[PDB]
């Protein structure tokens, strides 16, 4: 449960640049690492070109997870990317390649959601000769106890889909003013798709990003819904509540428009950078 | 690594544990190193890592550390002395009833937190029934531990130790809740009471046989739906034992208990909250303080 | 020294979720798929689903870091 998680306690931070920090300390300490084993030398990569790199892989992670066979589980796919995320909150991607981690935490997430697939099942999915699946495979063996440590054994990653599902049947049952609620599902879920690229999963609850997804598909839709919040929510005897509420969905949707994609140019400058530092590593 | 090894404390298919000291701070714990190809990480270790680090209760075995070498993990647990079938098995402690309540009472307090949390233990016996020095009992052995109350998910129904298991996994129930436990507490209950395992059955068609043969074979009246189950075989019709013949020394507070544990229909069948709401716990005499329940010395 | 029972008080940083009980009486239960006998006879009753889901819902959403 949410409230009590090691992802509340733990891998819910208080603000953006925090997460920069803890990005600008990773980066930094491969550099002061990689100086003191043999120092502002073009081969590394500086903290924005790690997220664009951190970007377009978790894109990759997606696509990955979109493609497997057997279909991987929502869940799946949310426990990876957010791994994939908090692996790379306190690690270079100069250190450890994000196209193995990336496999590593989609191998790990299928392991922790109890979506048993078999390693030869797992690694059948990389579009890749049998030598280089049978190496990859390697790889991620290699990487998923370094992932493990990585998350801190903090494996339980509490995804929006339950929460939205949750509200979904709220909103049924006692908010009638909104006549058939699954209008917002797929809008609903185009924003819940696009908060998952931003840092959102780093910041806020996944209530606060499932509801998130709800309002701003029923304000897209011309769905005034303050009513469900004050009166359903309660949250008319509590304003101050309301008000941190409001203040969290409005600062969650900045930080969709904030967004910028990892640019198909950019990537592909980066990547070779990337590769240079990990034949240089 | 901050963990000088004491005595080993057994093996099992996944592990070995060993009493170690903790150098940081002069802790006992009991370190499980996990045993080995191609798969990674053995899955039941991540099982019980990935529950016990969202788990905080009393009576419930605390995760205090983890970490390991490539694919050979290793969990630190609390270190407990011994568990609730070393206590039934020693013909030399008395079982009060006021002893029986408390282990009662705190099985039902870990196992009312884990429902509570969507866990079921799902392999709940005497042995993974574990007490610590202060006799505080803790529930352990996450192995086989999931989280319920998705459909999206099937569970398999080979999964509490056959003597524990509830009749609606051995007719091969695939979707179920806290039942799965709550029965197992029933004959976890059963046996202290007796001294003996309750249901020993030989094989699945042999524990549905001593459960029916026990507690009568179930109409589709105490139980809807039965019918329905995926190894749902007929039985002969045996009338039960009435619980006050089977537990002589019960009661009628822990033969209400005793029953609505043993009820056939898993939605019927009492939950740990409402188990621990009885009047049994309420009544008289108090559980006894875990410093004075029976050490197997 | 005798048990009371104590209704087992955790912080959902979040509103209220109705109990499991009040669910079906409460107009929840139209809105999940129903149980299946299979899933009945085992003891699932999607009350359990529904219950989840709405505890998952309102989980933290109270909550800032
Ligand atoms: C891993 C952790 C949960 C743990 C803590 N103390 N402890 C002890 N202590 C000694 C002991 C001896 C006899 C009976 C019970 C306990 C033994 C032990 N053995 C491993 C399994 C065996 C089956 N019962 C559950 C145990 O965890 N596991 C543990």
């Amino acid at each position: 449960m949410y409230h009590n998680s090691s992802q509340k306690r733990h891998w819910t931070f208080s603000s953006e640049e925090q997460l920069a920090r803890l990005r600008a300390d990773a980066n930094r300490k491969f550099r002061c690492k990689a100086v003191a084993n043999g120092p502002n030398d073009p081969v590394f990569l500086e903290p924005h070109e790690e997220m664009t790199l951190c970007k377009y892989y978790e894109k990759r992670l997606l696509e990955f997870c979109s493609v497997f066979k057997p279909a991987m589980p929502r869940s799946v796919v949310g426990t990876a990317c957010m791994y994939f995320k908090r692996f790379y909150l306190n690690n270079s991607v100069m250190e450890y390649h994000p196209r193995i981690i990336m496999l590593t935490c989609a191998f790990l997430a299928c392991k922790v959601d109890e979506f048993n697939v078999s390693s030869p099942q797992f690694v059948g999915n990389l579009r890749e000769s049998p030598l280089g699946q049978e190496k990859a495979l390697e790889q991620i063996l290699e990487y998923e106890l370094l992932l493990i440590q990585q998350l801190n054994f903090h494996l339980i990653v509490h995804n929006p889909y339950r929460p939205f599902e949750g509200f979904l049947i709220d909103l049924k049952t006692r908010y009638p003013i909104l006549e058939n609620p699954e209008i917002l599902r797929k809008t609903a879920d185009d924003f819940l798709n696009r908060i998952a690229l931003t840092d959102a999963y780093l910041l806020y609850t996944p209530s606060q990003i499932a509801l998130t997804a709800i309002l701003s598909s029923a304000s897209r839709a011309g769905i005034t819904m303050e009513s469900y919040l004050s009166e359903s929510l309660m949250l008319k005897e509590n304003r101050t509540c309301l008000s941190q509420l409001l203040d969290i969905m409005k600062s969650m949707r900045n930080l969709v428009k904030k967004y910028e994609p990892p640019r198909s140019e950019e990537v592909a400058v980066l990547k070779q950078k990337l590769e240079r530092c990990h034949s240089a590593e | 690594k901050r963990y000088e090894k004491l005595d080993f404390l057994g093996e099992g298919q996944f592990a070995t544990v060993y009493k170690a000291r903790d150098k940081n701070t002069n802790q006992i714990v009991a370190i499980k190193k996990i045993k080995l190809a191609k798969d990674g990480i053995n899955r039941t270790a991540l099982r019980e890592i990935k529950l016990l680090q969202e788990l905080s209760h009393p009576n419930i075995i605390g995760l205090l550390d983890a970490f390991g070498h490539k694919s050979n993990i290793s969990l630190v647990f609390d270190f407990m002395e011994t568990d609730l079938e070393v206590i039934i098995k020693d013909n030399s402690l008395v079982l009060t009833p006021s002893h029986i309540k408390a282990y009662m009472l705190m099985t039902l307090q870990g196992l009312e937190y884990l429902h509570q949390h969507w866990i079921l233990h799902r392999d709940l016996k005497p042995n993974n029934l574990l007490l610590d020095e202060n006799g505080v009992l803790k529930l352990a052995d996450f192995g086989l531990a999931k989280s319920f109350g998705s459909p999206n998910r099937a569970y398999t129904h080979q999964v509490v130790t056959r003597w524990y298991r509830a009749p609606e996994l051995l007719f091969g129930a695939r979707m179920y809740g806290v039942g799965v436990d709550m029965w197992a507490v029933g004959c976890i209950l059963a046996e202290l009471l007796l001294r003996v395992p309750f249901l020993p059955g030989d094989s699945d068609l042999d524990q549905l046989t001593r459960i029916f043969e026990t507690l009568g074979t179930p109409t589709e009246e105490q139980w809807p739906d039965m019918c329905s189950l995926p190894d749902y075989v007929t039985f002969k019709s045996f009338p039960g034992i009435p619980l006050h013949h089977i537990f002589s020394a019960a009661g009628d507070d822990l033969l209400d208990l005793i029953q609505g544990l043993f009820l056939f229909n898993p939605c019927a069948r009492i939950t740990a909250t409402q188990a621990l709401k009885m009047k049994y716990f309420s009544n008289r005499p108090g559980p006894t303080p875990g410093c004075q329940l029976p050490r197997p010395n | 020294a005798l048990y009371e029972y104590q209704p087992l008080q955790i912080e959902t940083y979040g509103p209220h979720v109705p109990e499991l009980e009040m669910l079906g009486r409460l107009g929840y239960l139209n809105h999940v798929r129903a149980a299946s006998p299979q899933d009945l006879a085992g003891g699932y009753t999607s009350s359990l689903a529904c219950h989840r889901a709405l505890q998952d819902a309102f989980s933290g959403l109270f909550w800032q870091p």
